[PDB]
């Protein structure tokens, strides 16, 4: 109910309130609620078809609410999580929610590593040193994927008789993403 | 030439075969979570999906 | 209706039993309560001092609120120093009183372009405690002012500035303004005087 | 027993005597029949306008219709059955429905798409009505096959004789719905089956394979280009063969093995062999339904398969 949060003395829109609004499919199970400090609502929503926690709202030790933003599509099928912390606050009667900064991106970040970075969460880059990448080897079905993912109905892409089969420049970025996303990453770069 | 195109009607198809997981294009939440319209397209999609326009069109569909 | 506004705001409510006819204010009823099934045959009046009757509260901390519908918004006690220009116009002023945790209006009167009341907005939010909240007084009979400051004021707020309600002094601005300024500008709530 | 009730457009009239415990409801149906009728124009020569007498009995035949349940006994299962005896008996001349949409098309006023909606509305009216196509029908045809001064072969057709395949089947679903529903839906469903069955078979199905739906919501069927590639193409284009062997079967009051009989033998040209050969296998009713599986289970493997191993690639500008 409480509009807004609080970023070091900024106030933005209240990030559960957002997250929670209502549409279709969405499930959301209130589990003893009626004693505070072991409440936990829990939301679930169709991802691929079946149902699924996507958002795991409860306290934690010494006033701090948590928000588990939960990621079901990932490399291994072993859901991944975002811890999003916040301090409660009752002296605040306004503005009694606000958000734990320190380290905000740092958590994001090793999410997005996770699902994107086959290696060691390491954010330890100099910004300025080459990224080698991995070989790669293009099987004749890693092209007939993702010509039929974009819809490139071109010949040279489909296995014919008597022709190699060809990949498009497009493949070029499945080759490259993780090679070139990792440069994004270092702490020296530090983004949300 | 002016040609029609059309965004799939999920993301997850141009995200399996890329190596996109992120979940701006996948899971309404975290769209919503960022403020975003809705699950937006890879912008890498349309990417290559107007290319091939390009490609058939510019190219006479010689990839080459 | 002659008693029913002798009576007003006590609570009595008055039942005009012969005429079947429609008041726009619900002042009073019509010939048709008398006979309604719904929950909408059973309509009473205000009684001001029950219905704004001063009370008191407890904090967690245990700290006492003097609550009326004004405080129990804000969230402080319901008093405040009102935008005043030679008073109000110091950063340092508002910051204290607003850091002694009451409401205070910043004065426009003292700023004469976006960029010298920025200056100041931002020394207060220095001085002021985290997740602290201040206003901005500005006047009506001044269109200049009206003309850098509404912007800077939207302006800000969509950066997340922790300046959270708008006062405007001199004059009550039109329906067509003034609702400018409640869907404009991000604020928590508008102060006519 | 007998009170005239009229049947009314334009400057067509048809008298229908009515029975006593029968004339309050029949009139009744009667009015609420007059509202739909467009207005009449210019010898009633619009698309949604009767153009005869015997036009507007379907029309009447066809609006009663709408209103009954085969399963549940209804209200006007008394008028229905009786307009059906006084159309049959005073428009026909015996012979099929047939042969009154052709006279109505060489004599009268020509419409297909009239003609088309007098055999919707005298079929599905008939089978509403709890009564039935079974009893061998004088087909003049069919009467000298079986007697030696003739004989048949039922020749199937094959993929590319038309732009438009899917168009066929439509007609066939909405015209002779009372005949073929079976069949369509069986089909449909059966389909669905092999594709949940088969491997990678859903892969090929790009834009699904909702036989039902596209029927039902015409604003839901996918472009023809999609409609025509095999997979899809080859089971509907069968589906379509086998609905019009059962509806020739149905209507003749024979079983499908009964047709089958009268022939001479069986063949298709390209993808028809398929239904050629699963015609011929064909006994009774409660059997016709493997068979038809065996049919369209073939064709789908064919269409997946062949599309498989050379699929359409884009044509260079």
């Amino acid at each position: 109910l409480c509009s807004f949060i609080t970023q070091d003395k900024m106030f933005v829109s209240n990030p559960i309130r957002k997250v929670f609004k209502p549409s279709q499919g969405m499930v959301v199970e209130i589990s003893n609620g009626n004693t505070s400090s072991k409440t936990v609502v829990t939301l679930s929503e169709p991802v691929q078809g079946e149902l699924k926690p996507t958002v795991i709202l409860k306290l934690l030790k010494e006033n701090i609410i948590q928000m588990e933003m939960i990621e079901n599509r990932t490399m291994d099928g072993k859901p991944v999580s975002l811890p999003l912390l916040y301090n409660f606050n009752p002296d605040n009667g306004f503005a009694p929610i606000s958000e734990v900064m320190e380290d905000r991106n740092q958590r994001i970040k090793e999410m997005y590593w996770k699902l994107w970075i086959d290696e060691p969460f390491n954010l330890d880059f100099d910004p300025r040193d080459v990224i080698k990448g991995k070989d790669f080897e293009i099987t004749a079905k890693e092209v007939y994927d993702f010509t039929h993912a974009v819809g490139n109905n071109c010949e040279d892409f489909v296995s014919r008789p008597d022709r190699t089969m060809l990949a498009p420049m497009d493949f070029a970025i499945v080759v490259g993403w993780r090679a070139i996303i990792k440069a994004i990453f270092p702490n020296t770069v530090d983004g949300d | 030439a002016v040609l029609d195109s059309y965004t799939p009607s999920t993301n997850e198809p141009y995200a399996r075969v890329s190596g996109d997981l992120n979940p701006i294009h996948v899971s309404r939440h975290f769209a919503s979570y960022a403020n975003l319209p809705g699950t937006i397209t890879h912008g890498m999609f349309s990417s290559a999906s107007v290319r091939a326009l390009i490609e058939n069109w510019a190219a006479d569909s010689v990839s080459s | 209706v002659l008693t029913h506004r002798n009576k007003d705001g006590t609570g009595v409510r008055v039942i005009v039993a012969g005429t079947l006819d429609i008041n726009p204010d619900d002042d009073y009823g019509f010939k048709q309560e008398i006979f309604d099934v719904t929950s909408n045959g059973l309509k009473k009046n205000p009684n001001w001092l029950e219905e704004y009757h001063p009370k008191l509260i407890k904090n967690k901390s245990g700290k006492i609120f003097v609550e009326t519908k004004f405080s129990k918004l804000i969230g402080r006690p319901p008093l405040l120093v009102p935008g005043m220009t030679p008073c109000t116009v110091s950063p340092d002023f508002v910051a204290a009183t607003t850091n002694a945790g009451y409401t205070i209006e910043l004065a426009g009167g003292g700023y004469f372009s976006a960029a010298g009341m920025t200056a100041a907005i931002d020394s207060v939010v220095s001085q002021i405690e985290k997740g602290s909240t201040f206003g901005i007084n500005l006047i009506y009979v001044n269109p200049f002012m009206l003309q850098w400051g509404i912007p800077l004021i939207k302006e800000l707020r969509s950066k997340g500035y922790p300046i959270q309600f708008l006062t405007i002094g001199a004059g009550v601005p039109s329906l067509e303004v003034a609702s400018e300024y409640i869907e404009t500008l991000g604020l928590k709530y508008l102060g006519l005087k | 027993s007998t009170r005239p009730l009229t049947l009314s457009h334009g400057s067509l009239e048809h008298v229908l005597l009515v029975p006593t415990a029968s004339f309050f409801i029949a009139s009744q149906l009667q009015e609420q029949f007059n509202k739909i009728l467009p207005e009449p124009t210019e010898g009633f020569a619009a698309d949604d306008e009767p153009t005869t007498p015997a036009e507007l009995v379907g029309k009447f035949l066809g609006y009663v219709s709408s209103l009954v349940e085969p399963s549940k006994v209804g209200q006007f299962d008394q008028v229905l059955n009786l307009c059906l005896t006084e159309f049959e008996n005073c428009y026909l001349e015996g012979n099929d429905i047939h042969a009154l949409a052709a006279k109505l098309l060489q004599e009268n006023d020509t419409t297909l798409v009239k003609t088309k909606e007098l055999i919707k509305n005298y079929i599905t009216a008939r089978i509403m009505a709890k009564r039935p196509f079974d009893k061998k029908s004088n087909s003049a045809l069919f009467r000298a096959v079986g007697e030696g001064n003739a004989q048949l072969v039922a020749i199937f057709g094959g993929q590319g004789n038309t732009d438009d395949y899917f168009e066929e089947l439509r007609d066939l679903y909405q015209t002779y719905h009372v005949l073929v529903g079976d069949l369509i839906k069986f089909s449909a469903e059966t389909l669905s089956e092999l594709i949940r069955t088969t491997l990678d078979a859903e892969k090929v199905f790009t834009q699904g394979l909702n036989i039902l739906e596209w029927l039902e919501n015409p604003s839901n069927t996918p472009d023809k280009d999609y409609l025509l590639s095999i997979p899809i193409s080859c089971p509907l284009i069968g589906v379509i063969q086998l609905a019009h062997y059962v509806v020739t079967a149905k209507l003749l009051g024979f079983t499908p093995g009964e047709l089958r009989s009268y022939l001479k033998g069986a063949t298709g040209h390209s993808q028809g062999l398929v239904t050629a050969v699963a015609i011929a296998e064909t006994d009774s009713w409660e059997s016709f339904f493997v068979s038809v599986r065996k049919a369209i289970t073939v064709l789908f493997f064919i269409g997946v398969r062949c599309y498989e191993a050379y699929p359409n690639t884009s044509l260079p500008p």
